[PDB]
RNA sequence: GCCAGCCACCGCGGUCAUACGAUUAACCCAAAUUAAUAGAUCCACGGCGUAAAGAGUGUUUAAGAAAAAAAAUCACAAUAGAGUUAAAUUAUAACUAAGCUGUAAAAAGCCCUAGUUAAAAUAAAAUAACCCACGAAAGUGACUCUAAUAAUCCUGACACACGAUAGCUAGGACCCAAACUGGGAUUAGAUACCCCACUAUGCCUAGCCCUAAACCCAAAUAGUUACAUAACAAAACUAU
């Protein structure tokens, strides 16, 4: 039996370090007309817009490359006891995964 | 205290320093009473040398 | 006996605090060019923190340095000196739209 | 009929008291399960007071000696050319490989950080990975 | 949240990490308690007001043969049951 | 009693439960103690607790 | 229970009363276990334990509640506001 | 039938009074009953943002606390002197113009005026300031220089020192603002709001007066986030 402490040390999330400016690949799980819901393995799902080039090949299950900036967008405003989360993540598209 | 008195003789209408001069005297007066009730021999020498 | 527990150490990823434009630099009332860049050329007003962007220490020093030059006779009061009108722009205010 | 007060106590506390009182003559089915299997904490209502003063939270930060090594690698070389993949439980990152070889190298008796950092970069270069220095 | 402090293993760069060791102990009793009430022919209701898994949770209860309520919750449903549902209604014996 | 650090010591029972009766030849008792230092703990607590009991009798 | 008519007011109060029920522990079914001192809002009420012989020396509203609960020996003093609801 | 009258407190009576007067009946004390005046008893080991309550401020004396730990501060507009002037305005001069000020709309006033150019004195201190510093408080933010901000770091008065603005006494200054006063307009009246003129005075030196919503309506020194929501507001509380 492996202790839970050892699992966190070798987990990919811990090895990433700060979430800012990290190249993380993700898989698309939902498609809208212009919005691509991408799961990059984090707690929440980032949303990006379909690029104008090679946009027809962005389908469900396709793998893409992302640049994580904030793992979970969250800010504090005056008069709020608890921060108001957005239930999403911030990322940008660098293209499609090079298989 | 000597420095404030020299300042007071020039600037007579100054009130911030006049309060400081009075408070400085009171603190020295309080401390002299404390010294007298603990070490009389030193208090007598301090009183004579400084002219207080 | 478990060596996998986290240790009580400070954050190693603490990015250095941002430096202002004039940090570690000595402002003066004799160099008009340095003082003139923070003055509106059309009116002669002094920009605030939200426009100048300087920190809390060099903003006051610039204000005192500028006013010393106003009276001592080193820079105009109601307008920016035209000789230093082509200096690089450091403020974040735009008049032309 | 029953008790509808949330703040008096847990559901177990009110149910057994009413049965003992004699008003509820039909024992609920879930009560027997609760007696056999009680939870870790009894569900007692408590007001979420806001913390004032010098009191802070007891949560400790998750930091490791590896993180200190990872900071130097990220500061110098930035993010590695390899793309991180969180879907693989056994993924080995480029920074993780650098840390693992850093630990092995320092087991040889080297104390200077500069020697450990420079040699580790040279060792990774022998494996074929790219370590283009930033700036 | 203040009451979640004991259940947090720690915070990683501002992100809290839940201690799974305490989760396993709680989940073991949760599944054990859930099965026993279902063994005794008890009504189990799945409640989740989240508009990303409403269909998945609703289908989950249908396979198990139990009831689910992932829609908008009326004010007097569980309390004022006779008026909302019917004259004689048997209240659920467990809510998930 | 509500006010005070130890309101119990200001009731009749506490003043009456102290049994220390001086002889007829004792007239003056002088107590000297310090307000600082761990050595004076016994003296300060004696003044704070037992002296009212001694004076009452 | 509040309504436009007094007769309807009594009916609502009775039915809604059985929904809110407490269980008060009674030491030997005649007295509370220990003396209780509480300050609810702006009402100071102090209750003391008593033996079997001397019982039910309390506020006339407290006596009505005590006879319903089952307590038969109690002393209670009410200070401050004497509002019935508090 | 708000009449005659009743009440310990709240109240009753204004042509259908269980409250006045009488009657029937009832209740409660009883050789006593009721009324009147004294007395027993009864206020705070409770409170001080909004309720009566933290006194305008600081130091010190009398007095009292100390008991565990620990603590001389600080870029910036304190204060009092000395020197200095950018932007505006005015005396005043030149030139042009016949009008200029003013309001929701006008009148009155001015025409010794208005615009431009040149320019002392007095007075007041744009932007910086979306900063929050200094002083015990009231206060202070144009520039320069000098002097300078008590206590080896508790509480403390009726005592000592201080205290915006208005007001008084004497001398000096007067751009401009301006109670009072006069004129215009409005209005039923307007000894008001609005418009024009001007005085005390706002300013400097010396003295006095010692009042403010002197309010952050929250006293000083050490602390705690435990217990716990009257209401509202600026969450609750312990020790001296
Ligand atoms: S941040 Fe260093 S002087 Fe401005
Ligand atoms: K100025
Ligand atoms: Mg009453
Ligand atoms: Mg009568
Ligand atoms: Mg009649
Ligand atoms: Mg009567
Ligand atoms: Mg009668
Ligand atoms: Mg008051
Ligand atoms: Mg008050
Ligand atoms: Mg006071
Ligand atoms: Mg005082
Ligand atoms: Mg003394
Ligand atoms: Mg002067
Ligand atoms: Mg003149
Ligand atoms: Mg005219
Ligand atoms: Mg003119
Ligand atoms: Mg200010
Ligand atoms: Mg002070
Ligand atoms: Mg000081
Ligand atoms: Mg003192
Ligand atoms: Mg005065
Ligand atoms: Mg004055
Ligand atoms: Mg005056
Ligand atoms: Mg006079
Ligand atoms: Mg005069
Ligand atoms: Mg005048
Ligand atoms: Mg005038
Ligand atoms: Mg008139
Ligand atoms: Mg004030
Ligand atoms: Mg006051
Ligand atoms: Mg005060
Ligand atoms: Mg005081
Ligand atoms: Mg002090
Ligand atoms: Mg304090």
């Amino acid at each position: 039996v492996e202790s839970f402490a050892s699992m966190l040390r070798h987990s990919p999330l811990t090895q990433m370090g700060p979430a800012k400016n990290k190249l993380v690949i993700g898989q698309i799980f939902h498609i809208v007309e212009d919005d691509l819901y991408i799961d990059f393995g984090g707690k929440f799902h980032c949303v990006c817009k379909r690029p104008e080039v090679d946009g027809e090949k962005y389908q469900k299950g396709t793998r893409v490359r992302l640049r994580l900036l904030d793992l979970e967008l969250t800010s504090r405003f005056l008069g709020a006891t608890t921060d108001t989360t957005i239930l999403e993540a911030d990322a940008v598209l660098l293209g499609l995964q090079e298989s | 205290i000597r420095n404030y008195e020299e300042h007071m003789q020039k600037h007579r209408k100054d009130k911030a320093h006049k309060r400081f001069l009075l408070m400085s005297i009171d603190q020295r007066k309080k401390m002299l009473k404390n010294l007298r009730e603990t070490n009389y021999a030193v208090f007598e020498k301090i009183c004579k040398e400084l002219g207080i | 006996s478990n060596e996998d527990l986290p240790v009580p150490m400070e954050n190693p990823y603490k990015e250095p605090l941002k430096k202002c434009i004039l940090c570690e630099k000595h402002v003066d009332y004799k160099n008009v060019q340095l003082l003139s860049q923070f003055i509106s050329p059309f009116t002669g007003c002094i920009y605030g923190r939200h426009i100048t962007g300087l920190c809390g220490k060099k903003q006051k020093e610039i204000t005192k340095a500028i006013k010393r030059a106003q009276i001592l006779g080193f820079m105009p009061v109601t307008y920016k000196d035209p000789a230093y009108l082509k200096d690089p722009k450091v403020c974040n205010i735009k008049y032309r739209e | 009929a029953g008790s509808r007060l949330e703040t008096v106590g847990s559901i177990f506390s009110r149910t057994r008291d009413l049965i003992r009182a004699g008003v509820l003559k039909e024992k609920p089915l879930w009560l027997d399960i609760y007696n056999a299997f009680p939870p870790l904490r009894e569900p007692v209502f408590r007001r979420p007071r806001l913390r004032y003063g010098k009191a802070k939270a007891a949560v400790q930060d998750i930091f490791y000696h590896e993180d200190r090594i990872r900071a130097k690698f990220y500061s110098a070389y930035g993010s590695g050319p390899k793309a991180f993949d969180l879907f693989n439980p056994n993924f080995k990152s480029t920074c993780q490989r650098f840390v693992e070889k850093y630990i092995e190298l320092q087991r040889l008796g080297e104390t200077d950080e500069e020697k450990l950092f420079v040699e580790a970069g040279k060792a990774l270069l022998a494996e074929g990975v790219t370590l283009r220095r930033v700036g | 949240h203040r009451f979640m402090e004991p259940y947090l293993f720690g915070s990683r760069l501002g992100q809290d990490i839940i201690d799974l060791e305490q989760t396993a102990a709680h989940l073991q009793l949760a599944l054990n308690f859930t099965a026993h009430v279902a063994y005794r022919e008890g009504i189990i209701l799945f409640v989740s007001r989240h508009r990303q898994f409403a269909h998945l949770i609703e289908t989950t209860a249908r396979d198990c043969g139990e009831y689910a309520h992932t829609r908008y919750f009326k004010g007097g449903l569980l309390t004022n049951a006779p008026l909302l549902l019917g004259p004689g209604v048997r209240l659920p014996d467990l809510i998930i | 009693p509500m006010k005070g650090r130890f309101p119990i010591r200001r009731t009749l029972q506490y003043l009456g439960q102290g049994d220390v009766v001086f002889k007829d030849s004792v007239k003056v008792m002088t107590v000297n103690y310090n307000t600082h230092g761990e050595l004076g703990e016994g003296a300060r607590k004696f003044v704070f607790f037992n002296i009212p009991q001694i004076q009452y009798k | 229970g509040k309504a436009t008519e007094r007769a309807d007011a009594f009916r609502k109060a009775k039915n809604r009363a059985v929904h809110y029920l407490h269980y008060i522990e009674r030491y030997e079914d005649h007295t509370i276990y220990h003396d209780i001192s509480l300050k609810f809002k702006r009402t100071h009420i102090k209750m003391k334990k008593q033996p079997r012989g001397y019982g039910l020396h309390c506020h006339r509203a407290i006596m009505t509640i005590c006879r319903l609960i089952g307590i038969k020996d109690l002393y209670a003093k009410v200070s401050g506001s004497v509002n019935m609801l508090n």
